[PDB]
RNA sequence: ACCUCGGAGCAGAACCCAACCUCCGAGCAGUACAUGCUAAGACUUCACCAGUCAAAGCGAACCUCAAUUGAUCCA
RNA sequence: AGAGUGUAGCUUAAAAGCACCCAACUUACACUUAGGAGAUUCAAUUGACGCUCUGA
């Protein structure tokens, strides 16, 4: 017999970036009633301010895996008023280069109506889906 | 049959008179902000941090890595100060503003994010993947210096690896090429 | 990692083929443990890894072995006791508890 | 709850007038 | 006040369903799904046997 | 002379089924009323009678969490925006921790 | 005076409970017919007859209100 | 002459969060969208350029 052959007939896993990426893993459904709803594996976290414009991508338990903002100095020397389109728009794009360089590819956008209306949003959901990266993750297999 | 609340209670602090005169919410993106700010504080009645299972957050880990470098921070800031209001006496960039176009470099803004806030990023990213949890067993670090290693396959394109890429067995069946900044009197060893 | 002073090991060394998966059983927490006040982590670096074609090859010439399968296999679903008079229920309540889609014959 | 300490966490029309 | 009538598919003929309708307007041409052709056809108007 | 009619009512059978600590498979409903009394959280789907059932395996627990009406809904927008600067609302939540896993890695051949 | 059903207190914080105790009502409606077909799990007006929610798949672009009603035979 | 002081209007913040105004809708208010101006007073925990109080 060959000792390498150690294989057994269980075997488990330790990563937690494995269940989402063979659309197996459950998501926490619910809510309803309220917004931002819990079923997703990632979201797409935008926060505008009067001063700078930072946008997060979270997971469902809490953390941030990626963040871009305009108070970083590698962003806030390359541009002028980080409230204006072009600043979101290359928060975006630094955003979604970082997300390509760190494998996480699908990723759910529920804004608001009175924002998604605007232009700002849409040319950030632009250069966001010609980075490589679409939104709307697709369905979970035997949900 | 009435008992008294085991803490202060979420709307206790304002006095419910004289209504008129506070400052009512005029939108619902305070309301938002306000509530997904006072869900993240520890409350004393069951929330939804406790039952779903947290791995205990609030616990201080151990630092392993290299302290940071001693760098002036005023000085650093004037600097920028100074950039950047030269920066603002250009005209073409209020054009470019103006005409909601306006492009930015990506190997410039990339080589600025690795040198800068890149470590932190990296520390973020391997403790999400619980990298830290299974190597160290909780002991976590900071990468300060970079890394950059690159496989080679076919002939003029690269197969890269950075804080969570994805190589395929067929292209890496060799050994790549690691690629960082070091001085002439201190010695590496890589693991894989 | 970044050690100060050349510092030389001789048990982690592997020979030149090194195609035992027994004696690639490494641990990097012992392996920090052994050596602590020598070196220290500055770089680190990860991706991800799936399944392809070379890895028949690999496992074929590189280990001398066979190559392990799996399939993500899932609970059974959960029944409650069948009961003798199955009050409200529709037809295809016997169809859930049995075995073969087959009709079945005893003694005949 | 009535009993619990958590009682009259809910409420909402104290805090307006119109 | 209102009345119940039964509309006719053109294509696939043997499948019919029932829908309201206001008495005092025309007929209806609507969408109706045809199981026997599993797409979407138009569907006439044809033999009320209802007033309510 | 006996004015009054119609009050000859029954019981609708409305409450709470399956309390904090049973075994609540998927699929059972957990409380039936009217009115959105326990809104649901994690893993707690609602129907049209405004009902409360199960989705996964586990251990039903309550919380109380915080309540962000939805922007399309106006009475809950002016409700909200009719609330001085400091003002929560916190209502019960129904939350469902699974325990049982949804699947694993079992061998099956070895060529 | 009434013949069916729902709501408010009696019945106060899981549930059920009656009176020829005091009041609002209902035999319907403002707009698209995927208001398509199957299929785990439950509540159930204190029995039965009845009613309601829903995992998932094929198929499709990307449902509001509180009672709001009619069984066997036969045509 | 003495004392209290020291980040723009605010910080049990260390260059951020609250604030202000203009352009679009509105009889009007207001949300939202599109923009703008804003600060660690000086030399290395020290001493002095700004405000207030106590006096003459
Ligand atoms: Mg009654
Ligand atoms: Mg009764
Ligand atoms: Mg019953
Ligand atoms: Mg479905």
């Amino acid at each position: 017999p060959v000792e390498n052959e150690a294989v057994a007939p269980e075997f488990t896993n330790r990563n937690p970036r494995n269940l989402e990426l063979l659309s197996v893993a459950r998501k926490e459904r619910g809510w309803r009633t309220v917004f931002p709803s819990r079923e997703f594996w990632h979201r797409l976290r935008v926060i505008r301010t009067q001063h700078h414009v930072e946008a997060l991508v979270e997971h469902q338990n809490g953390k941030v895996v990626v963040s871009a903002s305009t108070r970083e100095w590698a962003i806030k020397k390359h541009l002028y008023s980080t409230r204006n389109v072009v600043a979101c728009e290359s928060i975006g794009r630094v955003l979604a280069q970082r997300c390509l360089e760190a494998g996480i590819n699908f990723m759910v956008y529920q804004p608001t109506p009175w924002e998604a209306a605007s232009d700002s949003m849409k040319r950030l959901q632009s250069a966001m889906t010609e980075g490589g990266v679409v939104l709307r993750e697709p369905q979970r297999i035997y949900e | 049959r009435r008992t008294p609340p085991l803490g202060p209670m979420p709307n206790s602090d304002i006095d419910l008179s004289n209504l008129e005169r506070l400052e009512k919410y005029r939108s619902f993106d305070r309301y938002r902000r306000r509530a997904e700010q006072e869900a993240q504080a520890p409350h004393w009645w069951r929330t939804y941090r406790e039952y779903f299972g947290e791995k205990t957050d609030p616990k201080e880990k151990i630092d392993i890595g290299l302290p940071p470098p001693k760098v002036s921070r005023t000085q650093q800031l004037l600097e920028r100060k100074q950039a950047i209001q030269e920066l603002r006496a250009n005209v073409e960039e209020e054009r470019a503003a103006r005409l909601r176009t306006a492009s930015v470099p990506l190997d410039a803004v990339r080589a600025e994010w690795e040198r800068t806030c890149g470590p932190y990023h990296k520390q973020r990213l391997a403790e999400y993947y619980g990298l830290y949890r299974d190597l160290f067993h909780g002991a976590t670090f900071v990468p300060r210096v970079p890394l950059h290693v690159a496989y080679a396959v076919g002939e003029d394109d690269l197969m890269p690896v950075y804080c969570g890429n994805e190589v395929t067995p067929t292209e890496a069946a060799q050994a790549p090429e690691v690629t960082y900044e070091a001085e002439e009197g201190s010695l590496w060893t890589l693991l894989l | 990692f970044k050690q100060d002073q050349p510092i030389d090991f001789s048990e982690d060394a592997r020979p030149s083929p090194c195609y035992q998966l027994a004696q690639r059983t490494f641990r990097t927490f012992d392996f920090y443990k052994k050596h602590q006040e020598t070196m220290t982590p500055a770089g680190l670096s990860f991706f991800q890894c799936r399944w392809d074609d070379s890895v028949t090859y690999i496992f074929h010439q590189l280990l001398d072995m066979r190559e392990p399968v799996f399939e993500f296999v899932r609970p059974p679903p959960y029944h409650p006791k069948q009961k003798r008079f199955p009050h409200r229920q529709p037809l295809r309540y016997l169809d859930r508890y049995r075995d073969s889609h087959e009709p079945t014959y005893g003694i005949y | 709850y009535k009993t619990k300490p958590t009682h009259g966490i809910g409420k909402y029309k104290h805090l307006i007038k119109a | 006040k209102n009345i119940l009538v039964r509309m006719v598919s053109e294509a696939g003929t043997g499948f019919c369903f029932n829908t309201k309708r206001n008495r005092l307007r025309e007929k209806l041409t609507l969408l109706h799904y045809d199981p026997v052709v599993k797409q979407r056809v138009l569907f006439v108007e044809k033999k009320k046997i209802r007033s309510l | 002379s006996s004015k009054n009619l119609g009050g000859k009512s029954s019981g609708r059978r409305q409450g709470i089924k399956k309390m904090e600590g049973h075994y609540v498979h998927a699929g059972n409903i957990i409380a039936t009323q009217r009115h959105f009394r326990w809104h649901p959280g994690a893993h707690v789907g609602v129907g049209k009678n405004k009902c409360l059932y199960a989705l996964e395996e586990g251990i039903v627990r309550y919380t109380k969490e915080v309540y962000v009406p939805h922007p399309r809904n106006t009475e809950a927008v002016d409700l909200i925006t009719r609330l001085p600067k400091g003002a929560v609302l916190y209502k019960t939540f129904v939350h469902v921790v699974p325990a049982k896993p949804e699947g694993t890695f079992k061998l099956v051949a070895m060529l």
